[PDB]
RNA sequence: UACUAAGUGGAAAAGGAUGUGAAAGUGCUAAAACAGCAAGGAUGUUGGCUUAGAAGCAGCCAUCGUUUAAAGAGUGCGUAA
RNA sequence: ACCUCGAUGUCGACUCAUCUCAUCCUCGAGCUGAAGCAGGUUCGAAGGGUUCGGCUGUUCGCCGAUUAAAGAGAUACGUG
């Protein structure tokens, strides 16, 4: 099934949400009213379909590696692991992680902490 | 190309050439290194084509060495002339290379592609190429 | 592999003829030629060959001359 | 269709058959479809 | 190597004689021939509902007929049971295909449609105008029908304009 | 390998006469995202998930000293959730990965060492 | 005695092709292994150079970890993604 | 510097054309970066056909004018 990633409000990026069953504002609203803690930074969810739609979805954490850059304490955008994106924390990478680790396919914390360290290597750093 | 300084005599003649065993044994510098399976007298047109060839199919991370020369002259003759009136024009430098002479030796490049490179020099050679490793 | 190639002293319609169309029109000529094939250019040569009574069938008409019933002579 | 005198795997799936005493590649996609190798 | 499986064998009326040159396969959909060469490359053999044809020599050619016959051993089987059934894709904005008795016509590029006979046993149906489903018996006749109407113009390889196999591919280049 | 045959058949032998208390529950087309469920649920206990060889597991299961030849044999792509450590949690693990599956059956096992089918299993393994 | 499916012998060469018989080591395996066959082919996967729609492959990069026997920013095919 | 000078008549043309097909066409399809109406390549194909004139004298070489086609060469660089 499509995959997307939204923001706190908008919802412009791909017309995989149209295809889920539903006119756009009214499962717009109901986007921004669940993810209105999450406000200002963007969100991966899964979309699962549904005839009317009055409520099919979850809510995938926010995506490391774009994450990654909270818990580096600033918003560089990179592509290649050479160039290095600031300094990770480790209280805000263990926050990550187990915010993370829904999202993960595990339940434990070390390997939420590890596969952030996976993918946060896309940027230029691993988790220390 | 490879045009000598000198050469110790203006046309040497088309000498004849003995011996299974004379001159570059195996691949002083490289890893690789090309065999010609037919020993006679070569050209250094063709020297450049194969190595040419083996950069072109090398790029620049993989090293050539060339370790012969064509030292003495041969002619090759035109048209509309009558035999005779002394040995004909020396049109090419000319190496006698006897069979056992390692001439180009490759390095710094995966074997297979070392291999393939062989092959391809061999390609653009009247000769047949062979694969010699490095003993020192 | 074996077709059969033929030209006489015409020109302009050179004979090849593959074995199944061999089959089709004419049979007797390929076994006179073969034999033939191995006579010396003499006196006798088409003298000889005409022994070579070349048929397609288990018959003859010479049945009347007294043959001899046997196999690969 | 063709001629040369080796043939090679050409595409992604480009076959090596020996067609008639001919060596040939050919490709699921017509494209890649050599003679005489 | 296929050449040795269990290949199932049908009670109802397929049974399978092996000749020194040929094997026949018997069941309610007529009967399928295979012609052997003249050496047997396989052992033959049937078990009670069963059959694994070993090959009895090992040389270039028979191995490879092994396999080819024991592949064949076993689409006989299940087409003289059951038959067996190609499709034909005759995609284009104006190529529309119909079946009149046993005979298919078919309207490509041209404005004058064409007509082809069909092998008996071999029955053709349409269920939309660019399909032909022929379901037979032997996939070797259906195979030779639908060549013989494919190698006269092939479907364009930019957009289907003509009869696919549905196991042939084209590629899409520049102009529209 | 041979004397991989043997070693499997010795350890899951071990491990299914020691813990006789598991479920080899089985899922042919064992997914991804089914995995991933299971053993978020799981995780917290000994228990994993695997596609095993039939042939070892059914020779193990006959060398367990627990019912079944065929019973832990030939079927699909046969997966296994052997039941480790506590088979409570595990069990729920394997009802949510059930839940989960399109279809998914009661291949074999016992809760705590005590005979239990789909219709028993379930009852407390809920 | 083979070898052939070319009539090679009675045309080859630069070179190519699982050509074959034979030779030579090879793990699985008769608890059915490998490739068709049941297959998962996921997650961070929307990660970025970034585009209402390149975000998982017009193209590129770190292509690594996580569930695990196993899943590659996907090998590829393919969606405007 | 050879079979050929005690000779072996050749340039070109007209006519006769034939032949091998490394094809121009026809016939046939593939491949097609072939959008179709037409087809670029490739081979099979000798089976047939495969321009007239003014001008260097002449087919040919310039120019004008033709069909689907106005062939890659030999026949003592065909012919006497």
């Amino acid at each position: 099934i499509a995959k997307i990633n939204l923001l706190g409000g908008q919802a412009k990026p791909g017309p995989a949400l149209a295809s889920v069953g539903i006119n756009m504002g009214e499962f717009t609203k109901q986007f921004n009213e669940k993810t209105k803690d999450k406000q200002g930074e963007m969100i991966p969810c899964v979309i699962t379909a549904y005839n009317d739609k009055s409520f099919d979805f979850i809510l995938k954490t926010t995506p490391v590696s774009i994450l990654l850059k909270q818990a580096a304490k600033l918003e560089k955008g990179a592509k290649n692991a050479k160039t290095i994106v600031g300094k990770i924390t480790m209280a805000k990478a263990k926050e990550i992680a187990q915010y993370k680790l829904v999202d993960l396919n595990a339940n434990t914390v070390e390997a939420a902490l590890k596969m952030v360290l996976g993918t946060a290597k896309q940027m230029g750093i691993e988790v220390i | 190309m490879l045009q000598p300084k000198r050469t110790k005599y203006r046309k040497p003649h088309n000498v004849s050439y003995e011996g299974k065993a004379k001159g570059n044994s195996y691949v002083a510098f490289g890893e690789y290194g090309l065999v010609a399976t037919k020993g006679n007298w070569i050209d250094a047109r063709a020297i450049e084509s194969a190595r040419i060839a083996i950069s072109k199919c090398l790029g620049k991370t993989g090293k050539m060495w060339i370790r012969i020369f064509p030292h003495m002259s041969k002619t090759k003759k035109p048209l509309e002339v009558r035999m005779g009136s002394g040995k004909g024009n020396p049109e090419f430098w000319v190496a006698v290379v006897k069979q056992g002479t390692v001439m180009f030796e490759v390095a710094n490049i995966p074997e297979s592609q070392m291999i393939k490179a062989l092959t391809r020099a061999g390609h653009k050679l009247p000769v047949t190429w062979k694969i010699l490793k490095r003993e020192e | 592999n074996e077709f059969w190639y033929h030209h006489s002293q015409y020109i302009g319609g050179i004979k090849k003829v593959s074995g199944r169309d061999m089959l089709k029109k004419q049979s007797d000529k390929l076994v006179y030629n073969a034999v033939k094939g191995m006579l010396p250019d003499n006196r006798l040569s088409r003298r000889w060959i005409t022994k070579v009574h070349v048929f397609k069938g288990d018959k003859h008409n010479m049945e009347a001359q007294k043959p001899t019933t046997l196999n690969w002579s | 269709m063709k001629v040369r005198a080796s043939v090679k795997p050409i595409c992604k799936d480009c076959k090596i058959i020996k067609r008639h005493q001919i060596v040939r590649v050919i490709c699921k996609t017509q494209k890649h479809k050599q003679r005489q190798g | 190597k296929i050449g040795n499986r269990t290949i199932t064998l049908d009670p109802a009326k397929v049974n399978l004689n092996f000749q020194k040159d040929h094997i026949a396969v018997k069941g309610p959909l007529g009967q399928i021939e295979l012609k052997l060469p003249p050496n047997l490359p396989l052992k033959f053999e049937l078990k009670d509902n069963n059959l694994q044809i070993t090959r009895n020599n090992e040389l270039k050619q028979s191995k490879i007929f092994h396999g080819t016959y024991n592949a064949l051993i076993t689409n006989a089987i299940i087409g003289v049971t059951q038959g067996f059934e190609k499709k034909l894709r005759l995609v284009g904005v104006g190529y529309r295909a119909n079946v009149e008795g046993e005979t298919l016509n078919l309207q490509l590029g041209y404005s004058h449609p064409i007509k082809e006979k069909i092998p008996k046993g071999l029955t053709v149906k349409v269920e939309k105008n660019t399909e032909i489903t022929i379901s037979g018996i032997s996939k070797e006749l259906v195979g030779q029908f639908a060549t013989e109407v494919r190698k006269w113009r092939k479907p364009e390889p930019y957009k289907g304009k003509g009869v696919l196999y549905f196991d042939e591919v084209i590629v899409r280049k520049a102009g529209k | 390998a041979k004397k991989d045959k043997a070693q499997q058949v010795a350890d899951v032998s071990h491990l299914l006469s020691t813990s006789a208390g598991f479920v080899i529950f089985d899922y042919t087309s064992m997914s991804a995202i089914e995995a991933t469920s299971i053993r978020k649920k799981l995780f917290k206990n000994g228990s994993k998930i695997k596609v095993i060889k039939n042939n070892i597991l059914r020779r193990a299961l006959k060398a367990g000293k627990f019912e079944g030849i065929d019973e832990t044999a030939i079927k699909g792509k046969l997966a296994v959730a052997v039941g480790v450590n506590e088979i409570v949690e595990t069990l729920k693990a394997v009802d949510g990965v059930v839940k989960a599956k399109e279809a998914m059956n009661f291949v074999c096992g016992y809760f705590d060492n005590r005979a239990f089918n789909s219709a028993d299993l379930e009852k407390i393994a809920k």
